[PDB]
């Protein structure tokens, strides 16, 4: 809960990007797999439906992310947009996309909704775990087209 | 004969007209005019119209042929003719107006009779009713006689003006439109006598103003939309006899919600009031400004907004003028006063989205006139004030005093006078602590307007009170010295600092240099970031000769202490001293004064390098910046002076002599010893002699340069011998085409293949070779085209080889140190395109006639080449050039990789389709080398990868499924960069099809 | 463990991902289908195999899984374009005969029956179709089932019996018997033990066992308990029941998409979503009632993606065959 005499119009401005890490990578050194990097890589997904991203909408946010470069995992955690919004999936699908083709096929990748944030939320996340179904659903042109929308990067 | 002349009639009447048209005209051109007109007479005697009309039209096509060539007593009857055949005809007309046009185009007409002509056709035929085209030759008539014969029309009086005002009432045709605009601005104009008409003349050209369209039939042959709204602003606009009726239609144009209208009415405006004045516009001026204020708050259209601003100028411009004409009342400066009091309770407002068009809107008021802004100025500047002081908020300050910015600026762009000084002296202490204000605050935005702010009231004539200045100078030096800010803030005060300083260099001698200086000794007894702050606070404040006689014995002071103490140890920051210096002689360079007394501390710059030899400390790469130093010095020089520092220069080096240095080096020969020390400092020389004149005037180059060619390679030093031979290339380039010249290239080409002869020093021997040769090929000197294809074969020598793919690396490459064009060395800027020209046929046919061993040799020369003319003749020779480009990138050294890659890249982008041929090997060798051992090189062959999607999808589809596998590899690259790139070339790989 | 598990050949026909492949019933021939929506049949000349005929155009879309017929005469593809396709060299050379149409969405899975002439397909409709095949080249459908409430993502016979098993994402199998009165099909019993989707099904070699492998990352071993039977579980219908005996957890990190059961050993073969072929054999001393299958070996880098389908060699004994989204086909030999 969070009080109505005290309201924080900040969380507008909180809003920043930061991406300088070159002098660490200057050197030889392997650079292991970070929350940052992944972020980085969904932050900037367009809503279907909005002139916005995903991480201005709050749907992805860089520690709702957890991966492990050695043990070759990613999970990720969207919020989307308000509990009965029917493109949790086509969402989450489109971070997934991207994330299939940004990242090593030896990395497994989890998309989830954020607990307790969608009415639907356990039936979104076994479609989106479902390779199956998932490869089905981009042979579908107009689907594809959609996420391809989504996943552009201008 | 008339046998013949009646047949051309009936063969005219039956159909066949065009073989008549010209054979009566031939007829006419040989034989006669009564004849023709009596045999017509009788076919347009018949009772049908057509064969009226028909007769008549074949007439005019005649008349129009003849032309001039008609008798006065010809011309009177036909004219009388045709008005009888007018009056009695129906459709008939449109044949007679054009004999009447034909009758209009000649000039032995008696007086009566032309005005009587065209009087006739507007009070016998009715215009609207007639033909578009008909219209055109009616209007075209009135345009003939307007030319042929003014002074009758102008004698006909008004009723002229008022018959036109009637022709011209109802026309829609655009063709016509600016014929019949043309016949009313000649009757404003040429002084036609316009009577009660004025109104009714303004009438019809009013009604049409604004709408703008164009025509499906004939697009390109229907003249467009801005051509006729221009014609109508020159008339409209010809006159103040139209004030009292246009600026209500403006008015009434500009309120209305139509953005097309909005526009042209304001444009009509300003055209306007370059022929208006105080009286004219004095009913409506009040109405005026509100319509203008309306629209600059309002619409969202730049280009509107624009205008109406410079309305508002011209508007006032206008007001302006007229307070010198009027001599008893002045009824213009309370229109100003007028704006003020309407918009001070909207500046007023907290509101800051209203503030910003209200003052734009004075701004454009008070850059009209210098007496609109000394009125402006001194009315606004205290309500700003006011309002900054109440509004404690950053963001809001800094915007007020941008506004404030603005109106300075003004004042000191029209007034001189010590007149607009006055009220702003009553400002000038209120505005200073603005300006300290914006300085203090922790805003970056703030701090920066503030520095804008004290560039203006620095630029000011008026007189500024002495502590400001002192405060200023502090001000300006605790911005210079924090760095916990971001970088611009630190850049715009050093620029301040040296703005003002050329103005009050005194201020600066009194709150700055002293606090330097003992920030200099303070870090002289996280250190080099210290000491660039200070470094180049005195590098930015040297404007003024007075600073710079000071700001230089400090920096050569610190730099004869850097010897004594720790400081020689870090070359870096040895280097930023020479950097500062070289600064300060870039900035010396504009007064005369200056740069001479820079080059007489030159001198001593020189001196404390030779003590350096003296004794058996500074880097040997340190050196290169303290001669590009001296390289500043010298140029820019008085031939007088050069001679001087000639025969001071040369002759230590040349004999030793050391009169000119101080007495403390002497405890000398460079040139005939053997002695590193000495050879060290000839990379001096190099800045020197070949960063002078071009009129060096030398008194012994014969000698130098002979010395320099035995130096250059008969010592062998690894960079000693070099740099003789650089100064020797240097100056050899430099040099005229004197009978000298080519005596100094027989020494040349000697000593190099001398040096090529013997096995102990081959490379001291090239590397004179690449200097002269390039110096020749800069040139674009004949014998460059010999010593180049020396190169070429020493590619397939195995010592040299790889020194001669360096060698053509170098030719290929603008160097620093040596020959620049502001170095006074001398260059053409084509070089590359005629030596690329040379090089093609010689290294293509090098590489296939090379042997397997030192084939690759060629390759690397000719990728050092390639790459480095990134130019359109890269593009028309690519075909053949492109199958070796692309084996170019199977070289294993890492620098042509690179370059090849970088120069494929935009190709791909430019010019696909030659690109889309070799598809093949340029995925292979790009995949190839998204995994070496380089990480540019990956990262550069993965932008490559990225680009290749640019080409056609036919051609990429075959590849998209091996060329996304091989991508994954990259993904898991050990660096961070390296897995950007191949995120965005594998991303956009799957875009490819659908 | 005492096992070990060696790779003998490694293939890379096809380009993309590998879904399916499977042994001819001969032992020297298998077929293999993906992404690439064409089907290779791969023969074995001496000790190299090879593709000998590449079949195209038969599928618009991904060709998910193909079955081999009893007889080596004819196979069958099910494809995500709702189709399923049946060939047959008559001409010497395979082609596509007859197409099985009528699911609403992609067909999953396909199957055909121990006598030959039962073929059964399942597809995300949620349903399951049974085939009848009168004479060649001809195929009539006996019944259109509905039982499960999601997507269905294999269909496997009976080895002994007409008995149609279907594993479904509903977390659930099914159990399909013809009626003996009326000669219709219709629904035998419903297994709920596993807590996700159900992948894989395969029998044991006399048919009254079952593994199934699931996305909960473990295996089930079921057994069927006909009226009467000797253990104290009671079937209240008159229909056989089975139940869920033996449960292997803990032995895969991800999904589990295909299980195989060889008929000739008794090992069963595991294709996990972690890269990795693990091999299990029931204990000597394990109870009908409590079975114990232990892991004998593994191979966790099989491949390098995620292993799709993995089958044993009728003919061979040990020869185990798997295909992977690596877009490989490895060929496999186990020593226990």
């Amino acid at each position: 809960p969070t009080e109505i005499e005290n309201i924080n119009p900040n969380v507008y401005d909180r809003i920043k990007e930061r991406v300088l890490t070159a002098n660490e990578e200057d050197e030889n050194v392997p650079d292991p797999f970070d929350k940052r990097e992944i972020f980085d890589l969904i932050r900037n997904i367009n809503d279907p439906e909005h002139p916005l991203t995903l991480e201005e909408l709050h749907v992805v946010q860089e520690d709702l992310i957890r991966i492990n470069d050695s043990q070759n995992s990613v999970h990720i955690s969207f919020t989307p947009t308000i509990p009965h919004c029917s493109m949790a999936t086509l969402i989450g699908l489109s971070i997934r996309v991207k994330l299939l083709r940004s990242l090593p096929p030896r990395f497994k990748v989890t998309v989830e909704i954020t607990p307790g944030t969608h009415a639907s939320e356990l039936a979104v996340n076994k479609q989106l775990a479902d390779k199956e179904r998932v490869a089905a659903a981009l042979e579908n042109n107009h689907l594809a087209e959609v996420i391809n929308q989504c996943i552009a990067a201008k | 004969p008339m046998g013949a002349l009646c047949g051309l009639v009936q063969d005219f009447v039956m159909g066949q007209q065009e073989g008549p048209a010209d054979q009566v005209a031939a007829d006419v051109k040989s034989g006669t005019v009564l004849q023709v007109v009596e045999a017509l007479g009788s076919s347009l005697e018949n009772a049908e119209p057509r064969t009226r009309a028909r007769g008549a039209q074949l007439l005019s096509q005649v008349l129009l042929q003849c032309h001039s060539l008609l008798s006065e007593k010809e011309v009177v009857h036909l004219i009388l003719f045709y008005e009888n055949r007018l009056k009695d005809h129906h459709l008939v007309v449109p044949s007679v107006l054009q004999g009447l046009r034909a009758l209009s185009m000649s000039v032995a007409l008696p007086p009566g009779l032309a005005v009587s002509v065209l009087k006739a056709i507007f009070q016998e035929v009715h215009v609207q009713s007639l033909l578009q085209v008909d219209r055109h030759t009616v209007f075209s008539i009135i345009t003939n006689f307007m030319r042929s014969r003014e002074e009758e029309l102008k004698g006909l009086g008004a009723d002229f003006t008022f018959g036109f005002i009637q022709v011209m009432d109802g026309e829609k045709d655009p063709r016509n439109l600016l014929l019949a605009f043309r016949i009313v601005h000649d009757l404003i104009s040429k002084d036609y006598s316009l009577g009660p008409f004025v109104e009714e003349l303004f009438e019809v050209t009013s009604c049409y103003f604004p709408i703008d369209f164009t025509p499906p039939p004939n697009d390109p042959y229907g003249i467009q939309r801005e051509d006729l709204i221009l014609s109508l602003r020159a008339v409209l606009a010809s006159t103040p006899r139209f004030a009292e009726f246009l600026l209500p239609l403006l008015i009434e144009k500009v309120d209305s919600e139509i953005l097309s209208a909005k526009l042209d009415s304001l444009q009509t405006l300003n055209a306007c009031c370059a022929v208006y004045g105080q009286k004219e516009l004095k009913d409506f001026l009040p109405s005026l400004w509100a319509s203008i204020r309306r629209e600059v708050f309002q619409t969202a259209s730049e280009r509107v907004e624009a205008e109406g601003l410079a309305a508002l100028h011209s508007l006032t411009a206008c007001l302006s003028c007229s307070v010198l004409r009027a001599d008893a009342e002045d009824l213009l400066g309370s229109f100003l006063s007028n704006i003020l009091q309407d918009c001070r309770h909207h500046l007023c407002e907290p509101d800051m989205k209203l503030v910003w068009p209200s003052a734009k809107l004075l701004q454009a008021a008070a850059g009209a006139s210098a007496r609109a802004c000394e009125h402006l100025t001194s009315n606004v500047l205290p309500l700003l004030l006011e309002q900054f002081h109440k509004h404690s908020q950053s963001n809001q300050r800094r915007t007020i005093l941008e506004m404030i910015l603005g109106f300075l600026k003004l004042q000191q762009k029209w007034s001189y006078e010590d007149r607009d000084e006055r009220p702003l002296s009553s400002f000038k202490d209120q505005l200073c602590s603005l300006v300290f204000m914006a300085l203090t605050d922790p805003s970056t935005q703030l701090q920066l307007v503030g520095i804008r702010t004290l560039t203006v009231l620095g630029a000011q004539p008026g007189l500024l009170s002495a502590e400001d200045l002192e405060l200023a100078v502090g001000h300006l030096y605790r911005l210079t010295f924090l760095e916990e800010d971001s970088q611009s803030c630190r850049v715009a005060a050093l620029e301040a600092s040296g703005t003002l300083a050329t103005l009050y260099p005194g201020a600066f001698s009194r709150h700055l240099l002293p606090k330097l200086a003992e920030e200099l000794h303070k870090g002289e007894s996280t250190k080099c970031s210290r000491h660039f702050r200070c470094l180049q606070a005195l590098s930015a404040v040297s404007t003024h000769p007075s600073i710079v006689k000071e700001t230089l014995p400090l920096l050569l002071q610190h730099l004869c202490q850097a010897n004594k103490g720790n400081m020689v140890t870090e070359s870096s920051e040895v280097v930023a001293v020479c950097q500062s210096l070289q600064q300060v002689a870039e900035k010396c360079q504009q007064d005369p004064e200056s740069y001479w007394y820079f080059h007489k501390t030159a001198v001593p710059c020189l001196f404390a390098l030779a003590v350096q030899a003296s004794m058996p400390l500074l880097e040997d790469e340190v050196l290169a910046a303290l001669a590009s130093v001296i390289g500043t010095a010298t140029t820019h020089l008085s031939p007088e002076l050069a001679a001087q520092s000639v025969t001071c220069i040369v002759p230590l080096f040349l004999d030793g002599n050391t009169s000119f240095l101080p007495e403390n080096s002497f405890p000398f020969q460079p040139f005939q010893d053997g002695s590193s020390g000495q050879r060290r400092l000839v990379a001096l020389l190099t800045a020197f002699v070949c960063s002078l004149p071009r009129n060096v005037e030398i008194p012994q180059l014969n000698r130098l340069m002979r010395e320099l060619l035995k130096q250059s390679c008969g010592h062998s030093c690894p960079f000693s011998s070099t740099a003789a031979t650089k100064c020797f290339a240097g100056l050899l380039n430099k040099q005229p085409p004197g009978q000298q010249l080519e005596e100094f290239l027989q020494l040349a080409v000697g000593t190099v293949e001398a040096g090529l002869a013997s096995e102990s020093s081959r490379d001291q021997a090239f590397t004179l070779l690449l200097w002269v040769t390039k110096a020749l090929v800069l040139r674009y000197h004949p014998l460059s085209a010999c010593l180049t294809t020396r190169l070429m074969g020493l590619l397939s020598d195995p010592e040299l080889g790889c020194a001669a793919a360096d060698g053509f690396s170098l030719l290929m490459s603008d160097c620093t140190d040596v020959l620049t064009r502001a170095g006074h060395a001398d260059v053409r800027i084509m070089f590359r395109q005629r030596f690329f020209t040379d090089n093609v046929p010689a290294l293509v046919q090098g590489f296939h006639a090379a042997p397997q061993d030192v084939k690759p040799n060629y390759l690397k020369g000719l990728s050092h080449v390639l790459n480095r003319l990134p130019k359109p003749v890269l593009l028309p020779e690519l075909p053949t050039l492109l199958s070796l480009l692309l084996e170019a990138l199977s070289c294993p050294d890492s620098v042509v990789q690179l370059s090849t890659l970088s120069c494929l890249q935009p190709l791909l982008l430019e010019a696909p389709q030659i690109m889309s041929l070799h598809v093949d090997t340029l995925v292979t060798k790009f995949l190839n080398l998204s995994s070496s051992y380089s990480m540019a090189v990956r990262i550069a062959a993965l932008q490559c990868m990225h680009a290749l999607t640019r080409l056609p999808t036919s051609v990429l589809l075959p590849y998209k499924s091996q060329v996304i596998r091989a991508l994954a590899k990259p993904l898991d690259d050990k660096k961070r960069l390296v897995r950007k790139e191949a995120v965005s070339a594998r991303g956009e790989w799957f875009l490819l099809g659908s | 463990g005492r096992g070990r598990l060696i790779l003998e050949h490694t293939l890379q026909g096809h380009k993309g991902r590998i879904w399916g492949v499977a042994w001819h019933p001969k032992g020297n021939v298998f077929a293999s289908c993906g992404e690439d929506k064409a089907i290779r049949i791969w023969s074995l000349t001496g000790n190299t195999w090879s593709t000998k005929t590449i079949l195209s155009d038969g599928h618009k879309r991904t060709i998910r899984e193909i079955r081999w017929s009893p007889c080596g005469q004819y196979l069958a593809s099910a494809s995500f374009d709702a189709t399923t396709a049946i060939w047959s060299k008559s001409s010497g050379e395979f082609e596509c005969n007859a197409t099985l149409e009528g699911h609403e969405n992609e067909v999953k899975s396909v199957s055909w029956s121990r006598s030959g002439g039962l073929l059964a397909t399942c597809s995300r409709d949620k349903s399951v179709w049974i085939w009848e095949v009168a004479g060649d080249d001809e195929f009539e459908c006996a019944a259109v089932l509905n039982p499960h409430t999601q997507d269905v993502k294999r269909v496997v016979w009976h080895p002994t019996k007409d008995i149609l098993a279907s594993a479904s994402y509903d977390n659930t199998i099914k159990m399909f018997a013809e009626e003996p009165i009326d000669n219709d099909w219709d629904c035998t019993a419903t297994l709920t033990s596993h807590t996700s989707t159900v992948w894989g099904i395969d029998f044991d070699a006399d048919g009254e066992r079952l593994v199934s492998c699931s996305d909960d990352t473990t295996i089930k071993i079921w057994r069927a308990y006909h009226p009467g039977n000797t253990a104290g579980v009671a079937t209240p219908d008159q229909q056989t029941v089975w139940k869920c005996v033996c449960t292997v957890s803990g032995q895969h990190s991800r999904a589990i998409y295909d299980v195989s059961w060889c008929k000739l050993t008794g090992l069963i073969a595991t294709a996990c979503g972690d890269d990795g072929i693990r091999i299990f054999k029931e204990s000597s001393d394990s109870k009908p009632d409590e079975p114990t299958f232990e892991q004998i070996t593994a191979e966790e880098g099989a491949h390098d993606q995620d292993v799709n389908s993995v089958q044993w060699n009728p003919v061979v004994a040990g020869q185990l065959i798997s295909c992977s989204d690596d877009g490989t086909i490895k060929i496999w030999k186990v020593t226990e």
